[PDB]
């Protein structure tokens, strides 16, 4: 099992809070 | 201070026939059952190497070695004489009537004295361990039932073994006697690495490894949903925890395999390992393990119940959708089952 860094986990940007707040959204 | 027993190694036979006794016979009361086995660990790794071993684990503890008395018997440092000298009455007379019906005919392998005995009582305890080394919370009904199946060879040999006391003990004697978590560790340790191979080793050195992996649990089921490329992972909750999700994987980037027992040792960095500092990614990481099948029954927390359903409901459509490679998320095999229902 390897382990990547924290940053290569995540999804970071403007871009990647944009999409997860829509998908949310869609959710009602 | 506080004391606890050790057996020397010249006593290797004796408590072997200790630990068979508790398997050989049905008994009205295991208490000190996962205490026999910890002295067989003993003789196994020297009491003096022991000693060691707990002053090391940040321990003052002071061992006691094991005499011997005749009414042969075990004197074992705060293990009640009769409760000793009842497991050896107990198993005695089950083997004197036992061999009697099968006119003096009784295999090797069904007797107290088999040198397994102690190996086989070990994985029970074994279970108890890698139970307690999970980030992940199970009943101990739960472990049992998995004992009874892991265990369905010995319990042909054993068919009066107690699985659910022994287990009992042994979950005790952890939590009570914290220490002897590490001294677990280093047979498990140095049994891996001399095992001849046999059946009972092999057992017990498959459990045994398993504690790692389940003490990383939720670290790997965060590196699976990024596998799974859940969105959710990109919230602006989930992107302010960098530091913190940063500061957990460079844990286990650092120390390797060995930080899975941080747990287990209750060390200070333990928390990190329950993503305690970064609950929005928690919920996340959850909700992913959710919506791909591959939770189970989990009772623990769900810090921020919304984005554990958002993860849970983006999982479950990729997962819906076939848009999930299973084979590449590093899932163990009761995973695999769980999501895929085929392994």
């Amino acid at each position: 099992m390897s382990f990547p860094e924290g940053k290569d986990i995540l999804f970071m940007g403007n871009e990647a809070a944009k999409l997860a707040e829509a998908f949310q959204k869609s959710l009602r | 201070g506080t004391t606890t027993a050790v057996t020397p190694s010249s006593l290797q036979q004796e408590i072997t026939l200790l630990c068979g006794e508790i398997l050989y016979a049905k008994h009205a009361d295991y208490k000190y059952a996962a205490e026999i086995g910890i002295q067989y660990i003993s003789t196994a790794l020297g009491s003096e190497r022991v000693q060691q071993i707990l002053r090391n684990s940040g321990s003052e503890v002071q061992v006691v070695l094991t005499r011997t008395y005749s009414l042969q018997m075990l004197d074992i440092h705060g293990v009640e004489k009769s409760w000793v000298e009842e497991i050896d009455k107990e198993a005695r007379k089950t083997m004197a009537t036992l061999l009697k019906e099968s006119s003096g005919n009784i295999p090797q392998n069904q007797r107290p004295s088999a040198p397994d005995t102690p190996i086989i009582l070990l994985c029970v305890g074994a279970l108890i361990f890698t139970k307690l080394a999970s980030t992940i919370e199970v009943g101990l009904e739960t472990t049992v039932r998995r004992a009874n199946r892991v265990l369905s060879d010995a319990l042909k040999r054993y068919p009066r073994m107690d699985i659910p006391k022994i287990a009992r003990s042994f979950y005790d004697l952890f939590e009570q006697k914290v220490y002897h978590r590490s001294l677990f560790i280093e047979y498990g340790k140095a049994l891996g690495s001399s095992s001849t191979g046999s059946k009972a080793e092999s057992l017990f050195v498959n459990i045994f490894m398993q504690a790692y992996g389940a003490g990383q649990t939720m670290l790997r089921w965060g590196v699976i949903a990024r596998s799974s490329n859940n969105i959710m992972l990109g919230h602006v909750s989930v992107q302010a925890e960098l530091k913190q999700v940063t500061e957990v994987y460079d844990l286990v980037r650092e120390m390797g395999p060995e930080s899975g027992l941080l747990h287990l040792r209750q060390s200070p960095k333990a928390g990190l390992l329950s993503l305690a500092n970064c609950p929005n990614f928690a919920s996340v990481v959850l909700g992913n393990a959710s919506g791909l099948g591959i939770i189970g029954m989990y009772r623990g927390r769900v810090p921020n119940t919304e984005l554990f359903s958002a993860a849970e409901s983006y999982a479950k459509s990729l997962k819906e959708s076939n848009k999930i490679n299973f084979s590449s998320l590093g899932l163990t095999d009761e995973e695999k089952e769980a999501a895929e229902h085929f392994l």
